[PDB]
């Protein structure tokens, strides 16, 4: 787990329906909502590949070792069936167990990317902002839609507004 | 001014089982047991045989639901339910690893033993046991051989097959077992009699017995049936002097096929490569519960009725 | 002013294997092998049946260890090393196959053949071999034919069982072996003997063969048993000559039951689930190194003495 | 490995047994805690794996004869496939705990950290860090202060501007 | 003023697989499926018996290319595939169970059976078909008897073989098929032929088959061979009229040893656990692709050329 | 994946080879690399547990149920035959998972080595430096050589330098 995912963010955002992993920011403007290409498509290529290998087929032929019409011997038949019951005892221990640690890596996975997303926006704000807990940034420059856009492009030039964020921080 | 970070949710989330937890809610799930099939028999791309009423058996001996199978070339063969092996009532020896390798063919062709015989043999028995064309007859492959003027001694006779092919040969005969004494008498006379086979591969004897039984397709007698290999170059030769069951032709089984027991109606569209008792599957999930008995190349079966695997990451609700 | 933040710990660790790291020092693990099962049979909640002594073949052909074994209803069934089958010395033909049969079975019924015999026919005969209160006896459910007048030719017989009922019922019988020309040809005379035997399903033929052979419970003699399931309305036929152990009574095998071979004894208040020839296994972890021979629902047995799963972090002391 | 266990923290608390993961005092007039939630945040996880443990069984029956003889191939067939099973459950068997015991320890490791970081988003500019897994408080701070901080009911604005001066002289 | 963090990386890496990603690049990787195997046998440390034309089953006989392996001790066997089993046409009953058990066997040792034949009989027929230095000659194990006054019946004959040991012991003998009724009434007279073996759990018949006039076809002389244990302390008793192929010596497989059959040359210098028809595995890799049918401590088998397992980071180039 | 390795450092370096993870430093003096021992050997003695873990197998013996030079009846040949394939389509399952699943550990596990790295620096650095979120930490005090050793051994005193970086981070 990283802590990200029904972690230290409270909740999920049902509005954000473009991306898996978004921004939402406040301003004089107002209010808006975007989604994250880079970060999702990280994701969804790590899904999509685990369900390339679930469906790679094995052709092995097999032919019927036990009659479905006529008699077979009591001795070989209960060798058949002792066989076969352990086989699929093996084989559906092995899908639960395939099934359970795919899906707890799939979950941590998408964890892992939401706290790789925050992390690079908190390197880029640097000393600009401060971190609120609830996974918001709060800055301390006049930040304008085409500056939050840079934020997101990961343009977002920190060295420009250094001198006015750290003077309202400190004070 | 501030931004925010955070991901999507839906009101409706699939529950997954994990390694540490069974109720784990999630964004969006799959499948990854089959529980669907095809009802019909996937034949497309496939040169097949529908045996219907024939069982395998059958087609070796000629019985007369089998009469359209009698030679043939296939890449899968079926047998369906209740078929029939037998119009005069009998048994095989080792019937079902006979079954097991006729279901493993690619085909069957017949040959002629070429057997003759003289004027105090007749090598045309019939009963209505054995119908064809409103017409009492016997198996297509093999030859009953009575006395021609009844209850006169059956002549000793011998009887050789040589396999001059490059592959081997499935020859078989019968022993015919009456169901009373004055049958076994009018058949083969008072005498007492046996039957020996042997090749190289193969030393065997048989003594026809009497005794009394249950009617089978009106018939209180049975026939006993035997079968050997007989190697490309080897001879195999019947003393007998009442009571063989002699070929008439001997089979060749050739290449390999997939063998098929089914319920389902064959489907010469669609194309498949797994099959059971209910016709095919075709899928891409690596496992399935809809049936323990599969043929082919199939998924394997699992004991469960679903398993559900993430396509998404925790869903926590708005 | 600070604030720390920290782990517990404790004062011995456990050791663990993880996948990069045998020997990793955790607070707490627990053994997921099973390695102590019970040395009795835990036969608690479950209506069962000690053979002791009894041999499951012996069940079904009335052998005086089975005495009190003849029928019943049982979910599971003991067998005991060295259990006897037979009295008289013998063989029963395709034994493994009919005492798993028997050993898989819920219960056994007893239904009288109703065989008769004209005055030519001393059916009681008895012998040393098989002893009840100190003197002669025989299988409860065969009887042994001969002539009543020693020497003379055993008269042709014909016997007739008829599956009234809605089940299959179970049938054998024996053949007999004489030790020398003269045995033979006093119980059953100097004619050469034959013992058909045909139902719908069945025949074979069988010829009592006198040799020399070592005495076993003083008999060079041998009864050779033989047998085959009678489907609900078919019927079985012995004709026959000389040499035939006869059936008086058939078996019907009941539903269906857990067949235990134990020496383990018996303890009706543990409660058990699995078992092997040593006695039972109650436990909830999944794998057991105990016994790779088990019966019932047992954990799976993996050839290791432990597998510790960790319960806790890492053990990071001062 | 998150780096917490076995990382930048030193050691375990055997002082601690009151939960898993805890906090330590230092202020005038004072001086330990365990945490609730990040303890059966844990515990909770291996109660999971547990349960999964002892889930079940297929009937089986006996195939092989104890007190008879068996024909000598067929007995080599069953003595071939048994043992066959066996390597794999025992393969299977100790994947799962080595596989289990990595997960177990690492999780434990992260469940430390998410208390860490929990804590240091909340002192926010009013505490450094001493890397070893302590705030140092550039303010002063008394129980009821440091009750509040394992509570997560700590107002850092209360104590910004004390604390920022304080952390630049 | 700066201090960066980083890791290596390298020109040329290896690709591998992974649960997400098919096409994953690391620094260093390696095989975890071996796909060579050593082409000769590696025999260091194993005392081993190098068979060559000799068939196990010729060992029990004597058949004269077997003569320098009737006897030895062993912890490894080696079969080679074109090997002799028979000098004289005919084969052995349930061959594979007894082949296998020479096969599982730490060493073979002979026991004379201290049969001894009356004036009445010829107990040293020879044959064309078995030759051992130029001359006529025989299986050394066994003995073809014949009437020693040609065309007069075989006497009946008792020969008891008593196993004093402390080990069971395994016996052969042969049963001759004549090529016809001329043949065997001058070897064993015109009575009917009957021949018993018997212990205290072994009990059979023999008749011989007698063959058909002409001499190349599948019914001529012949002799195939049966098998039986015989338990510590017990007896096995002929009971026989000719056409009996006495056992002049038993044998007693003796503790364990594995079986190899393969093609594969001896090497004396290597060593090795692992075997297969073309060579030796040698490998510390869990999986190998050379062979589904190994014998020993082997690595399993899987369907896959190559499965690369990392051991380094990813690698991300400049 | 903790966001490290092929994240948000842009690159590994070939030039590098005395270790898995190293520092590159500037200053007046010049540009140095050297690798850091404890961290390249804490996952490189997990790569070796692994490969341990592989190797380290006992094996049952086997015996041949299959005769390579004559011929197995048809109906126990064909039990065997499928026994096998079921074996086999088993252990393939198990040999393609442990793969996957070690290859997806083992690249995880180094990232996880390499950002503890960054973690122990930027937490030992403290309030005199700040990262640009390429991997590298600009210091605002003036790095001795001798200094910059400190960074690596853990011999780095903060306090040192502490009112002299403070004062470069604000104007
Ligand atoms: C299994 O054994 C059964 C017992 O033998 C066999 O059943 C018998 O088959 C014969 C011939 O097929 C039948 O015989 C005839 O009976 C009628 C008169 O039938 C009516 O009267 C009798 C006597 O009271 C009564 O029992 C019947 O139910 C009828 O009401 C005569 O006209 C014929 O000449 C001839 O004698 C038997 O009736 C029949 N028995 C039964 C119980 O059905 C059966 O064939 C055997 N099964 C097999 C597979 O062979
Ligand atoms: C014909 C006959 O047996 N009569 C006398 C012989 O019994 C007796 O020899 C002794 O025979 C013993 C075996 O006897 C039984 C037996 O218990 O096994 C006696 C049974 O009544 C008889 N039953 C039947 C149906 O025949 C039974 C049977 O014949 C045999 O089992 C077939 O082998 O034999 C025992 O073997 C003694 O060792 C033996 O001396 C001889 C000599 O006293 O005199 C006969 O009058
Ligand atoms: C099958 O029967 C044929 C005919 O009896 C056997 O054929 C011949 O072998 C003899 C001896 O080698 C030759 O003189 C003949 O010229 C062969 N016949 C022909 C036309 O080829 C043959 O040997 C038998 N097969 C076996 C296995 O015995
Ligand atoms: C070869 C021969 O004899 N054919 C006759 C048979 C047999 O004699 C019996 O089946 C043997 O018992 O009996 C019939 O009644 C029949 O079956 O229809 C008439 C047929 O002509
Ligand atoms: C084998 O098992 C199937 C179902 O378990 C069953 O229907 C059949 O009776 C069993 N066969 C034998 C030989 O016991
Ligand atoms: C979840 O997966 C199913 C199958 O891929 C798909 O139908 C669905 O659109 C995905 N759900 C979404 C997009 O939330
Ligand atoms: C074997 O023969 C010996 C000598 O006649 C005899 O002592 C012994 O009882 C016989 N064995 C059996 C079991 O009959």
């Amino acid at each position: 787990l990283f802590g990200a995912i029904a972690g230290f963010l409270e909740n999920g955002w049902e509005g954000m329906v473009d991306g898996w992993y978004g921004f939402r920011h406040q301003n004089a403007q107002g209010t808006g909502q975007a989604a994250d290409y880079k970060s999702t498509q990280a994701a969804i290529d790590q899904i999509t590949g685990k369900l390339n290998r679930l469906v790679e087929k094995t052709n092995t032929e097999f032919e019927s070792i036990e009659s479905e019409f006529s008699e077979i011997e009591h001795q070989i038949g209960n060798v058949i069936n002792w066989t076969k019951d352990s086989i699929t005892d093996i084989w559906t221990y092995q899908a639960e167990l395939l099934v359970a640690m795919e899906n707890q890596h799939t979950i941590d996975m998408a964890d892992s990317e939401m706290l790789n997303l925050y992390e690079r926006v908190r390197k880029q704000l640097r000393q600009n902002a401060e971190e609120d807990g609830k996974g918001c940034f709060e800055i301390y420059h006049a930040c304008d839609d085409s500056c939050m856009e840079s934020i997101r492009n990961n343009t977002y030039d920190h060295s420009q507004y250094r001198e006015e964020a750290l003077l309202n921080r400190l004070n | 001014d501030k931004i925010c970070l955070g991901h999507h949710a839906v009101a409706n989330g699939t529950i997954v089982k994990t390694l540490t937890n069974e109720q784990e809610e999630v964004t969006n799930a799959t499948e990854t047991v089959e529980s669907t099939g095809i009802n019909r028999l996937c034949m497309k791309g496939r040169k097949h045989k529908d045996l219907g009423n024939c069982h395998p058996i059958g087609m070796l001996i000629g019985t007369p639901a089998c009469d359209l199978h009698l030679t043939g070339m296939w890449d899968t063969l079926i047998e369906r339910e209740n078929a029939i092996a037998y119009c005069y009532p009998g048994a095989t020896v080792n019937v079902e690893a006979l079954r097991q390798k006729i279901m493993e063919s690619g085909g069957i062709n017949k040959i002629s033993t070429g057997f003759t015989y003289g004027s105090s043999i007749n090598s045309a028995g019939t009963t209505r046991a054995c119908m064809r064309n409103g017409g009492n007859s016997f198996y297509a492959e093999l030859k009953w051989l009575v006395s021609k003027s009844k209850g006169q001694n059956f002549p000793q006779t011998t009887n050789t097959y040589r396999n001059t092919d490059t592959a081997e040969h499935l020859i078989m005969w019968g022993i015919h077992h009456p169901s009373s004494t004055q049958e076994k008498n009018t058949l083969y006379g008072t005498q007492s009699l046996s039957i020996s086979v042997g090749s190289s591969t193969y030393r065997n004897n048989f003594v026809p017995v009497v005794g009394a039984r249950p009617q089978v397709n009106g018939l209180s007698s049975r026939i006993d049936f035997h079968w050997t290999l007989v190697q490309p170059g080897d001879n195999i030769t019947f003393s007998h002097n009442g009571g063989l069951i002699a070929p008439s032709r001997v089979s060749k089984l050739i290449g390999r096929g997939l063998g098929i027991q089914s319920d389902a109606p064959i489907d010469n569209n669609c194309e498949s490569k797994c099959f059971w008792r209910g016709g095919s599957i075709n899928t891409r999930l690596p496992f399935q519960n809809l049936s323990p008995r599969t043929v082919g190349q199939c998924p394997k079966y699992v004991n469960r009725r679903s398993l559900m695997l993430a396509t998404g990451m925790r869903n926590v609700p708005e």
